[PDB]
């Protein structure tokens, strides 16, 4: 389990709002493996994100799978995953063993800012998470 | 605060037909949006999910029951904080009864724990069949020692099935 | 989607060479229920981890990716590269109904997974349409 309140999910916040700035995605989410929505910010540009937990069981379920194929194969995992539609696109990645950082963008934002800013978000999460446990 | 319960039992038991029923009662303001990863014979074929309010959420699974989905059932099990096993009545269906509550005891073992450790509830479904078996055949073989509450239930017609949530969900809080 | 005979043997055929080709472990195509319609294996490669259970997860993780895709719009996303240590795994859509997925260590060079599975797919994607 991990209960985020108080001021680990006053810095949670932070880091999804500094991300959503440094990369130009429209949404951040820190959702547990479980598929729980843990912390959400949106780019006040953006329009209204798709129903948030529809993405986040969603996202959680792909991750569960994959990292099941992983095992599967003998490796404890396998890296950070881009999926890239035409024009929408989501960056998961793991905070911790027991979290991933989600973010969705779209055309305007720049791919190499998603993977970068995204991989320092995702390691500043997982810092947090760990003092959540 | 955040609760997950799965749905889990032998295939066509009548798992998604439970959340379909609370979903189609639950009102507008209580509830999210059915997600369901089904074939197009509607079978469930790696999850569906439900959240909803009864602060605190729940969110609803159910998992697919055929045997040969147990890598994906497996997935869906994780972190579990209560189960409802949806046992058929029907004659030709106990042993699956009985395979699925052995299949829940060995995926439950892998994340180290056991039929102890989660609340469960038995809901013996398709009370309607008119070959339906006795309540007490179906629970006996998949509750032997009848450690678990019970509830009937025709999910195609919503008969104990927020009963058997509310039992669920009323164990996975006495459980904190 | 049930292959059998002579389309049978043309999905076998187009999975040995993509396995030679490629210098992949094992290659399977699987309809999106996660059945396995064929596999093959490298003669050299180790037994391999149990293959239902692969394509379970396979079909289970694309039935997931494939349902975020719509979600933001997309009719679907990319082909997909999993690339643990030494293992990895490649897979395609191989046409509406059916999904290829090769495994493959790190002596398989990525350009040529990459390369022969994309066109392994399309290969398949008619067999199995001509199935039809
Ligand atoms: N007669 C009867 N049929 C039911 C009942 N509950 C579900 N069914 C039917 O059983 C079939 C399988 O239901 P579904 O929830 O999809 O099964 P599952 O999700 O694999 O457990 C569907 O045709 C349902 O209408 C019931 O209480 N009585
Ligand atoms: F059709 Al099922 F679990 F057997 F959804
Ligand atoms: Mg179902
Ligand atoms: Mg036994
Ligand atoms: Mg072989």
């Amino acid at each position: 389990s991990l209960v985020l309140y108080g001021a680990p999910y006053a810095a949670a916040v932070e880091v999804l709002e500094e991300t959503l700035r440094e990369t130009g995605a429209r949404y951040a989410l820190l959702i547990d493996r479980k598929g729980f929505v843990l912390a959400h910010k949106e780019a006040l540009w953006a329009p209204k994100p798709p129903p948030l937990d529809t993405l986040a069981t969603l996202v959680a379920s792909n991750a569960a799978a994959t990292q099941a194929l992983a095992k599967l194969l003998g490796e404890a995992r396998f890296q950070e995953e881009v999926h890239q539609g035409e024009r929408m696109g989501l960056y998961v990645d793991e905070a911790g063993e027991h979290a991933l950082l989600v973010l969705v963008f779209d055309e305007t934002a720049p791919l190499g800012k998603v993977k970068l800013h995204g991989k320092a978000a995702a390691a500043a999460l997982a810092a947090i998470a760990e003092e959540a446990l | 605060i955040n609760f997950k319960i799965v749905y889990y039992g032998p295939g066509l038991s009548g798992k998604t037909t439970n959340l379909k029923w609370i979903y189609s009662k639950v009102p507008e303001g209580r509830k999210g949006e059915m997600v369901s990863l089904a074939t197009e014979d509607e079978r469930t074929l790696f999850f569906d999910f439900l959240p909803l309010d009864i602060k605190t959420r729940f969110h609803l699974y159910t998992v697919p029951g055929q045997v040969f989905y147990n890598a994906s059932r497996k997935l869906i099990l994780r972190g579990v904080d209560g189960i409802v096993f949806v046992a058929d009545s029907a004659p030709n269906r106990l042993r699956a009864n009985a395979e699925s509550m052995r299949n829940m005891r060995e995926n439950l073992a892998e994340y180290g724990l056991t039929l102890d450790d989660v609340p469960i509830v038995i809901q013996v479904n398709k009370r309607d069949l008119p070959d339906a078996l006795p309540v007490e055949m179906v629970r006996a073989v998949v509750d032997p020692e009848g450690k678990f509450p019970v509830l009937e239930a025709v999910a195609t017609e919503g008969k104990g099935v927020f009963e058997t949530l509310k039992e669920v969900s009323r164990l996975v809080l006495a459980r904190v």
